């Protein structure tokens, strides 16, 4: 095939091709010399091809170099860090608001930090005011924290940053805290942008005053973070969503309204909001005979978004077991009842921020 | 083993300076409150090594002065609390009389 | 051309020659062009990608790079940690669900958890209903929890990945985090699989507010595998078994009703139950037609199943002593005294 | 070089390939030195103490 | 070769599109505070002769302290948009990094470019990042952070009286500052930022809701007077949010309905005290 | 000049096992990772992944597999030199030492005799007593003996600085103990580690408390435990988990009273 | 130790320290090593006031200095804020060969500390520090 050895040809073009080092202008000394740091390595006096802008070159400017002559080939953009792209690129899962039940008071409050100034920069303005930042959305587990996030993440047509503060920790001397800077990096390279971080109490736990190695790191990187939300450089555009189940935990600084503005409360469903909840979740379930849903909310005093699927799981599996293939009232009630039993286990849930 | 108690000032210490000066044997001096350290497993770690050093200078006397001051006394620096000194005196134990074989090493406590 | 074309991949084979620089890639630019990361923490610009299409490179993707040029030479597979890849079960026990005794309420209810989703997912479609979301099996020492995972194991042919509370217990500041995610990652790639975590209340313990210290390094690889659990990605393809003998210790947020959905829990085998174990485990044992299990079961008061087996080993303990080929009923009667473990006691002037 | 001059904790040059001592460059600072600097404990005499 | 002194340096000095846009005028009460950071950075800045004059020794460097959201950040911001002096901005996790050596390197350069730029402002925000009392010689991290502080010490050390070079340092947890970064020399000034009392809560109210269209009904006093410990930050946040349910009812005008609502939000205090105690 | 040397690296994957052209994923320690093929005076099924394996400074290619890395003090941890104690030094204890014996001496001297009848004798012993009454002289009576592999571990020695390390000791202790045929591991002064589990608020005795999951994991978990048979001795039995004093890990309970 | 050329080393127990002390710093005795070698010495401790690790590191080098010691011309100095609250092991006689009391400065010592430091200002002549001495009550230096 002609196209064939088209592609062989550019493959024995491209073999001759050299990897270029990687790393950032610090000063142009004269009009043919440079001072670059490699990205993990030493800075260089080095000089710079005759083809370059050179006006590009300011200082802080990624570049490439020559591996034998460390010659600047090219200015690059900003890097994007893989762990960062997996941030931006991370699927909610297409929820919708309509899948979440009973927390319409706390939607509001959330699209009111992330949606409204985003749209209408110029209503806030108006008033005199700055729009809060930072927002966290604390409850038991189970309360639709997660799910609140991943609807506002598929619904919300802005640059999200989706991530768990467990998976930003890294063993390597100053990592964790570059990540937090790179998150933020990007969230400035592309405003509108949105930074929800799951499980805060991670690494946004209280300070140790007589900590481990381990615990210094940590708080580095949660002080790199605070000083990102609210520091010497004012965050514009740039919105954060914070979960945690044990908002007691946090440290004062994370917790202060100059950085997380709103604590909003996924507080556990009440009468009406287990109703909801139950409706949403028993809806796709195949079912003959009437369903007292009601019944079901007055068994379910104290459960969750969660228990309330598995009372609709369970009951199915009631069904499952009898051979049947739909689920009545009765196969509810068990199931309300079970996991009833399952709530023993569990020890305190209500935690709020100090 | 040998342990010399009594009221403060009665010539502990006195007896075993006594002793190091008219002894043939190594002569190693650790005082008790020496045994907390400032992270776990440490203070055992001390305790086996005091030990091997006596078993490489044998024969040894080892002199485990205020040996109360261990638990007597507590120190935030210690992050283990009594749970960390009791790992330390376990070892302890093993080096006194335990599985390990054991040279000529005279222990003195007091 | 065609001798062209055959000369050319000639000289690709010098160039492709072992041993590649394994590498990852950080970027994919455009004036085509990719950022990548060596294994030697050196980060290289490549003005052509190589060998492989930029379309089918991602950021993150394992690469093998030339040793020199540095260039792109082949897309590498996930890296998975080989502790990871090492708690892979391959030899699969031979244990199976008859040699469980009394808990077939429990095995019931684990099996349509575990097992009936994978095989029958006809049956949880056509209900509508969501398969359950992790087992968690608790109860006192030596009730067979353990034993009923190396049976799931047994009578099961998905990917089964044992694993134990301590083991995702690290020294380094994320390492266990990223255990706890290649567990996840490596199941997800062998789909069906069932990940089974011994000795849950290692990392499982509930997390503290302290000012001074606290293990904040497992309450962050427990939060890990909790967003693995049920987080910002539903995983409904691996299939979570856990086990623990203290459920008061763990987390309120691992025993939630979307991580561990179904909570069962094992009790102290009974009457019926004792006899059916210390029968389970004499099987391969030379005993005689008179022993009354009915009666050792009711010589044995709050025994649990490891006491119970205890029983039958001791009982040919006892038989070897004295020389037997073949154990009597007096041999398990006084192997109940041995595992009883009751103190010795000069307790004759009693009655 | 003397090998009596190479006393312990001396900065000393080796060579490159044969990482021979060849010279004994000048003393560091003193570990008591250097941890006196860092406490930083104000230098006094008689005559600034009053009372 | 020598380089220049400017040249080699990671970390950059402020330039004039970087100035915050926080004035003086923005912070409410901190004029002790205020006052304090004037004489011991701005004013040894221009006026370094009159302090030899009279026999004041200008403090090196100055340690601002005290609970979050009390306007140590925000008075750095208004130093470094009303000085005349160069101004350099970090954040003590940046000097951790992973190769080593590059910290303690990055310290040196933060000292030798306002030493060449001179009169200048090192500003290090969030201090306890490298100033732990606590240090683990078996881990790489407490190694090199012992590192960056011991040259942190040694570069204040190295600064006579005729280099014109003041270090700011703020940290909201200096009770985990290393005693040796407050001796003598290197942080001679400490100044406590605490929360506002009843007198600067007023000044705070009234700097904030001077931006905002306030409706003349607003009584800032009913708000000022409450017992409720709360910062600047939880005053900008009472008037932000009042400013938020303005916004919602399709309003531009904040009256005292919105602000008693953001108050109850915004402090959300839990009793956390039994009457039977007094 | 022949035998050159061998850098130590981890292999971590094969690619194309199938094939004729099988390549090897390594990572030598701290240096950095290759795709390398095998050298062709090795067998390719003699090398599995994440076994370590030596390869030359060259090409890398994988020249000779290596035994699993152990810590230095856990391979100290094995008695070299047997005590100079016989079971004739201990007095009172006949009872004790013919239940002692007859778990963790007479399955490894005459293994025949349990094989026959479709026994499966016990692998632990637990001592249990008051300081000096015999416990530890018991237990080095039995190393004097022992012909097979025995490690003598103080639970003091397992107790680490950091997070999940006196767990790892516990790992390699019983994967270094499983490369013998048959093997006895001495647990003096269990108590250090075998502590009750409980939740005290803060995190007390957390780290500790892992160590003895390990230890529990490992005598009785998922996988078989081999051929080991432990042995551990305590004066506070009353202070052991639950789950440590259970059998099928201590399935003997020899109390050390007081002699009569 | 300025008068005497006894070299003064101050032990704040600092962690930051602890590589110049010595690298195994499992004892605060590792720091005779480097007293040795700089005799005359004194060691310099004040409490800033669990217990205390002052006092802890006071009693670790007494017990050393009582006869366990070769060098001599090795002399330690405590400073604390109170005597009552010190440990029945430092109180004990022949630990402390002599205890030095600090009162606060009365009139006439705050004439002479307020004489010392004034002499770094420019000061107008005519000043009465007499007079601010006797207006500063229960004043330290
Ligand atoms: N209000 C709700 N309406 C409908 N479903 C809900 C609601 N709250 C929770 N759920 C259900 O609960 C399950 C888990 O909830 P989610 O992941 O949001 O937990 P969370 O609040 O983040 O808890 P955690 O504290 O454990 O992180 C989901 O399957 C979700 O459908
Ligand atoms: N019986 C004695 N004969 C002579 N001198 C004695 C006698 N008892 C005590 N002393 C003197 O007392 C001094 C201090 O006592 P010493 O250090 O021996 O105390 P101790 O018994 O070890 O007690 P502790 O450590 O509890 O204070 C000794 O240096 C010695 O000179
Ligand atoms: N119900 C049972 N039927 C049969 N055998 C049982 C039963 N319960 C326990 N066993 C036996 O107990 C031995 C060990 O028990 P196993 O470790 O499986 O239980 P576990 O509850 O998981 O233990 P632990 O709580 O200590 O982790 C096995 O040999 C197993 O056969
Ligand atoms: N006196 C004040 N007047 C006006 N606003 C103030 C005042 N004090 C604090 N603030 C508010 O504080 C917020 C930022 O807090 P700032 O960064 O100044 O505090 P901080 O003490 O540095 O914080 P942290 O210790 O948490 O880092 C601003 O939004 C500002 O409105
Ligand atoms: N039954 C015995 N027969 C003979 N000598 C004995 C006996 N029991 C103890 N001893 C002697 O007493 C000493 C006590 O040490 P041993 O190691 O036996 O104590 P232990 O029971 O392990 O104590 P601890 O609980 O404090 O560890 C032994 O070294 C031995 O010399
Ligand atoms: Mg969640
Ligand atoms: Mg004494
Ligand atoms: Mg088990
Ligand atoms: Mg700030
Ligand atoms: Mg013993």
């Amino acid at each position: 095939l002609t196209k064939q050895y088209e592609k062989s040809e550019n493959d024995l073009k491209a073999l001759q091709s050299v990897g270029q080092i990687v790393g950032e202008v610090l000063k142009q000394l004269t009009e043919e010399k440079f001072i670059v740091k490699a990205t993990n390595g030493p800075r260089y006096v080095v000089g710079c091809r005759r083809q370059l802008d050179k006006s590009k070159l300011k200082p802080g400017t990624r570049v490439a170099l020559d591996m034998t002559t460390l010659t600047i080939m090219r200015y690059l953009p900003r890097e994007v860090d893989p762990l960062v792209y997996n941030m931006s690129h991370e699927d909610p899962g297409n929820v919708s608001y309509s899948e979440i039940g009973g927390l319409s008071e706390q939607i509001r409050e959330l699209r009111e930090v992330i949606e409204l100034p985003l749209t209408n920069p110029e209503l806030f303005q108006r008033v005199g005011i700055i729009p809060p930042k930072g927002c966290l959305l604390y409850g038991p587990p189970g309360t639709g924290k997660t799910l609140l996030a991943r609807a506002v993440a598929s619904q919300l047509d802005c640059n999200f940053l989706k991530v768990v503060s467990s998976s930003i920790v890294d063993k390597y001397i100053g990592e964790s805290a570059r990540l937090i800077r790179e998150m933020f990096n990007y969230a400035r390279d592309h405003q509108p942008c949105i930074i929800f971080m799951d499980e805060i109490d991670a690494i946004g736990g209280r300070r140790f005053s007589e900590g481990t190695s381990a615990d210094r790191e940590i708080q580095r990187t949660l002080m790199e973070l605070l000083n990102q939300m609210d520091g010497f450089d004012t965050l514009h555009r740039v919105k954060m969503i914070m979960a945690t189940n044990r908002p007691d935990t946090l440290d004062p600084a994370l917790l202060r309204p100059g950085r997380l503005d709103r604590k909003i409360h996924i507080d556990l469903p009440n009468e009406q909001a287990r109703l909801d909840i139950l409706k949403i979740h028993a809806g796709p379930i195949t079912k003959h005979g009437e369903i007292d849903y009601e019944a079901i909310v007055k068994l379910s005093d104290g459960f969750n978004g969660a228990d309330l699927r598995n009372v609709c799981t369970e009951a199915g599996m009631f069904a499952i077991r009898a051979d049947h293939d739909f689920v009545v009232q009765e196969d509810f009630m068990k199931a309300v009842r079970k996991v009833a039993d399952s709530k023993k286990l569990e020890s305190k849930l209500d935690y709020k921020p100090v | 083993g040998v342990i010399l108690y009594g009221p403060p000032g009665t010539g502990k210490t006195l007896l075993a300076k006594a002793v190091a000066n008219q002894t043939s044997a190594t002569f190693l001096r650790v005082v008790g409150s020496e045994l907390i350290q400032k992270y776990l497993g440490d203070g055992p770690k001390l305790v086996r090594e005091l030990f091997r050093v006596a078993e490489e200078h044998a024969p040894s006397i080892v002199f485990i002065d205020e040996i109360d001051a261990i638990g007597t006394k507590r120190y935030d620096s210690n992050s283990g609390g009594e749970r960390e000194i009791q790992r330390t005196m376990l070892e302890l134990l093993n080096q006194l009389d335990g599985f390990d074989s054991r040279g000529d090493v005279k222990v003195i406590m007091a | 051309m065609k001798d062209k074309i055959k000369e050319n991949s000639e000289k690709i084979k010098v160039n492709k020659t072992l041993p590649y620089l394994v590498s990852n890639v950080i970027e994919l630019l455009d004036v085509k062009c990719a950022v990548i990361k060596t294994s030697t923490r050196q980060t290289y610009f490549l003005p052509v990608i190589g060998l492989v299409d930029a379309e089918k490179l991602k950021p993150g993707d394992l690469v093998g790079v030339n040793k020199d040029s540095y260039l792109i030479l082949e897309t590498l597979p996930t890296e998975y940690d080989s502790r990871v890849k090492a708690m892979e079960v391959d030899e699969r026990p031979t244990e199976q669900y008859s040699d469980i005794g009394g808990l077939d309420k429990q095995i019931q209810e684990l099996v349509e958890a575990i097992v009936l989703p994978m095989n029958h997912k006809e049956k949880f479609e056509n209900l509508g209903i969501q398969p359950p979301k992790g087992v968690l099996m608790y109860g006192p020492p030596g009730t067979g929890k353990t034993l009923l995972a190396r049976a799931c194991a047994a009578q099961t042919k998905a990917t089964f990945l044992k694993l134990a509370g301590p083991q995702l217990v690290q020294m380094f500041i994320g390492d266990g985090a990223k255990l706890v995610r290649d567990a996840f990652a490596l199941a997800k790639e062998k789909a069906p699989s069932i990940i089974f975590i011994d000795e849950l209340d290692a990392i499982g313990t509930k997390r503290f507010d302290s000012e001074k210290a606290g293990d904040r390094e497992v309450q962050r690889t427990m939060l890990e595998l909790l967003n693995q659990l049920d987080g910002f990605q539903p995983n409904t393809q691996v299939k979570v078994i856990a086990a623990t003998n203290r459920v008061d210790i763990l987390d309120p947020a691992l025993l939630r009703s979307g991580r561990l959905d179904r909570k069962i829990e094992f009790p102290m085998p009974n009457e019926e139950a004792r006899a059916r174990i210390m029968q389970i485990h004499s099987r391969k044992m030379n005993v005689s037609p008179d022993v009354n299990y009915e009666e050792l079961a009711r010589c044995t008061d709050d025994f649990n199943g490891a006491q119970c087996k205890a029983v039958c080993v001791e009982a040919g303990m006892i038989a070897l002593r004295r020389g037997a080929t073949e154990l009597t009923h007096e041999d398990y009667m006084e192997g109940i005294l041995e595992v009883q473990a009751k103190k010795k006691a000069n307790l004759q002037y009693y009655a | 070089i003397d090998i009596n001059d190479v006393t312990p904790n001396c900065r000393v040059a080796l060579r490159n390939d044969s990482y021979t001592l060849h010279k004994i460059l000048p003393n560091k600072v003193d570990p008591l030195v250097s941890l006196m600097m860092v406490e930083k404990v104000p230098d006094s005499t008689y005559e600034m103490i009053g009372g | 070769d020598v380089l220049p002194p400017e040249a080699d340096s990671s970390i950059m000095m402020l330039t004039s599109d970087q100035k915050p846009d926080v004035m003086y005028a923005d912070i409410g009460g901190m004029d002790i505070q205020k006052q304090e950071v004037r004489e011991a950075v701005e004013l040894p800045l221009t006026h370094f002769e009159l302090y030899k004059q009279i026999g004041i020794d200008p403090p090196r460097g100055v340690l601002m302290y005290g609970p979050p959201g009390c306007g140590k950040t925000m008075l750095a911001k208004a130093v470094a948009h009303h000085t005349t002096a160069a101004f350099i901005r970090v954040v003590g996790s940046e000097f951790v990094q992973k190769y080593l050596g590059e910290g303690p390197r990055m310290v040196r350069d933060v000292f030798r470019l306002a030493k060449e730029n001179a009169p200048a402002i090192i500003f290090i925000d969030e201090i306890d990042a490298i100033a732990t009392k606590r240090f683990d010689a078996q881990t790489g991290a407490d190694r090199e952070v012992q590192r960056i502080l011991l040259e942190l010490l040694n570069q204040m050390d190295g600064f006579d009286q005729n280099v014109n070079v003041k270090v700011i340092m703020a940290t909201n947890r200096a009770d985990t500052l290393d005693p040796a970064l407050l001796r003598p020399g290197r942080l001679d000034r400490k100044i406590e930022f605490p929360l506002p009392d009843r007198r600067q809560k007023r000044l705070i109210f009234s700097t904030i809701t001077s931006k905002m269209n306030l409706s003349e009904e607003v009584d800032l006093e009913d708000y000022v007077a409450r017992p409720d410990k709360i910062s600047g930050a939880d005053i900008n946040s009472i008037c932000q949010e009042s400013g938020m349910l303005a916004v919602r009812e399709n309003r531009y005008i904040v009256l005292a309905k919105d602000f008693e609502k953001a108050y109850k939000t915004v402090i959300k205090k839990d009793e956390q005290e039994h009457e039977f105690y007094k | 000049q022949s035998e050159q040397p061998l850098q130590v690296a981890r292999c971590t994957k094969i690619i194309n096992a199938d094939s004729e052209d099988p390549k090897y994923i390594i990572n030598v320690k701290q240096f950095a990772k290759f795709v390398v093929d095998l050298s062709d005076q090795v067998a390719p099924t003699d090398i599995e992944e994440g076994m370590r394996v030596g390869v030359d400074r060259n090409k890398y290619q994988i020249h000779i597999p290596l035994p699993p890395k152990i810590d230095p003090t856990v391979t100290m941890m094995q008695v070299e030199e047997k005590p100079d104690v016989t079971y004739s030094d201990v007095g009172g204890c006949k009872e004790q030492i013919e239940k002692l014996r007859e778990v963790v001496e007479t399955p490894l001297l005459h293994p025949e005799r349990f094989v026959n009848l479709g026994i499966e004798p016990p692998k632990g012993v637990l001592l249990f007593g008051p300081p000096g009454t015999g416990k530890t002289l018991c237990a080095r009576a039995v190393a004097n003996r022992t012909d097979a592999c025995f490690i003598r571990v103080i639970g003091s020695e397992l107790v680490q600085k950091y997070v999940g390390e006196g767990a790892r000791m516990v790992r390699e202790l019983f994967e270094m103990a499983r490369t013998k045929k048959a093997c006895l591991i001495f647990f003096d002064e269990i108590d250090a580690i075998g502590g009750a589990r409980f939740d005290d608020g803060a995190g007390g005795d957390n780290e500790v408390q892992r160590t003895m999951l390990e230890l529990i994991n490992q005598l009785d978990g998922f996988d078989p435990r081999g051929n080991i048979k432990v042995l551990m001795a305590t004066n506070r039995p009353d202070t052991l988990d639950p789950a440590l004093m259970r059998p099928g890990r201590l399935d003997r309970k020899i109390e050390f009273s007081l002699p009569d | 130790a300025h008068h005497t050329d006894c070299t003064f080393i101050r032990v704040s127990g600092s962690e930051l320290v602890q590589k110049f002390i010595g690298e195994g710093a499992r004892m605060v005795r590792e720091l005779f090593v480097m007293a040795r070698e700089h005799a005359p010495s004194i060691i310099f401790m004040d409490e800033i006031d669990g217990d205390s690790e002052v006092q802890r590191t006071m009693l670790e080098l007494l017990n050393q200095l009582d006869g366990f010691e070769a060098t001599k011309n090795i002399k330690v100095i405590m400073a604390t804020n109170r005597i009552d609250i010190l440990d029945s092991a430092l109180l004990r006689p022949g630990r402390i060969d002599r205890k030095i009391e600090f009162p606060p400065p009365n009139e006439e010592a705050r004439l002479d500390i307020l004489k010392i430091h004034s002499r770094k200002m420019n000061l107008t002549r005519g000043i009465n520090l007499r007079k601010i001495a006797e207006l500063m009550p229960g004043a330290s230096g």
